């Protein structure tokens, strides 16, 4: 379509590698603190 | 024992919402009891 349209049949020389990402926030989770021991606690029915 | 617990737990609070609804029932019919003895009281004044 383009008149663009590069036209070369070889192979890219490398430029950069292929390193871990260097962000430190979300590929990691939302951490919950829960435990039903705190459900012991309750209170005592006195008055009525 | 985090099951038990849990089970446990669900039937403590599932008991006290059915005595909440047992003592409301009978707050309620409290007052029909009143005014049945009030005409029952003049039913025995017509049947005097």
């Amino acid at each position: 379509e383009n008149s663009l349209s590069t036209t070369s049949k070889s192979k890219r020389q490398v430029i950069v590698p292929v390193c871990m990402p260097k962000i430190h926030y979300s590929p990691l989770k939302t951490g919950l603190c829960y435990d039903v021991r705190m459900r012991y606690h309750a209170k005592i029915f006195t008055s009525y | 024992k985090r099951l038990n617990e849990t089970q446990r737990q669900n039937q403590l609070d599932e008991i006290k919402n059915s005595v909440g609804l047992t003592f409301k029932k009978k707050q309620e019919v409290e007052k029909s009891i009143n005014d049945s003895e009030k005409r029952l009281k003049h039913a025995m004044t017509e049947s005097t």
